[PDB]
């Protein structure tokens, strides 16, 4: 089992919920990697300690190039140590903040890497459900990595509060696509209460800029109707995506 | 201070290898779910 003396600490990557998240290099291969450092006492003093259990169980089964990966993790007297795969282009959401926005082939080559690594989850009976920037990497050619398992997200049902199955993904993926493409989300409002009527009635308002390739795309995706958003194959054979996407494999 | 080896340049050399020539990730660090059960947080 681990420690943290098996591990050469570089440098900090930045903050989160629970902890830092330090550039480490085991000493052993030499090995590059990033460990999440999370606190006990904060974890236990906010409930989150039965997520932290699912989160694990899920990485010791889920094995894909755009998931990122958590090699394993051990545990001191304070501390939970993620052994997590090292995304060396950081995280998406700040690359969206940068570019205001992507151009037709990145997010086009993002969403078959995502539709791909949504796909793989669903086999083995997991759903992702909060599927947004924030909660994206990239990888050292810049390919998309799935790295953690909010109002503007959340699909109808998920709203109206009943039950949901897989294909709350795939309406969160229209929705992720089309802040690519304009930059904001597309149902937003400046009240809570209008997103909810935003959202339920699929108020869905086109930019000018948006390609008719793409709009097709986000239209099939973001319907009310959960049995009827496209599945995750028609995703990556949309004409839009094959036309667009320029993924490195 | 923040090593060398974490430093930019040879930073980067050091990711070209690993992502090109990727070690054997699961069978250097193979038992997955080592560090015990839910017994975890005492
Ligand atoms: N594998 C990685 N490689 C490089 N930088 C990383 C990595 N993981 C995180 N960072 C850096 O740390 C990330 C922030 O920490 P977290 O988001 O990991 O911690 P959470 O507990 O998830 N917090 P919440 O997402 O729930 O609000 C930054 O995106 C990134 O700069």
């Amino acid at each position: 089992k681990f420690t943290i003396d098996d591990f050469d600490i570089g440098r900090p990557l930045g903050k989160g919920k629970f902890g830092n998240v330090y550039l480490a290099r085991e000493k052993q291969n030499k090995f590059i990697m990033a460990l999440k450092v999370l606190f006990k006492s904060q974890l236990e003093k906010e409930g989150v300690e039965h997520q932290l259990r699912r989160e694990i169980e899920i990485q010791s089964h889920l094995r894909h190039p755009n998931i990122l990966r958590m090699y394993n993790y051990f545990h001191d007297r304070k501390r939970i140590y993620l052994m997590l795969e090292f995304a060396p282009r950081g995280e998406l959401y700040k690359e969206l903040q940068k570019h205001g926005r992507f151009d037709e082939q990145r997010s086009a080559t993002f969403m078959e890497e995502l539709a791909d690594a949504l796909h793989y989850c669903h086999e083995r009976k997991v759903i992702h459900r909060d599927i947004k920037p924030e909660n994206l990497l990239m990888g050292y050619k810049g390919e998309l990595k799935i790295a953690d398992f909010t109002l503007d997200y959340l699909p109808p049902e998920m709203i109206e509060g009943k039950t949901h199955d897989e294909k709350v993904d795939l309406w969160c993926a229209g929705v992720l696509c089309y802040e690519f493409l304009v930059g904001m989300p597309p149902f937003d409002s400046p009240s809570h209460t209008e997103t909810h009527r935003r959202i339920v009635n699929v108020d869905l308002k086109f930019p000018p800029f948006l390609s008719d390739g793409s709009k097709d795309l986000i239209s099939k995706l973001l319907r009310y109707h959960p049995p009827q958003r496209l599945p995750l194959k028609g995703v990556m054979e949309h004409p839009w995506v094959k036309a667009n996407s320029r993924r490195v494999l | 201070p923040i090593p060398a080896w974490a430093s930019g340049n040879l930073l980067t050399q050091a990711i070209r290898q690993q992502y090109y020539k990727p070690i054997d990730v699961d069978r250097m660090y193979g038992t997955i779910d080592s560090p015990k059960l839910e017994e975890l947080f005492n």
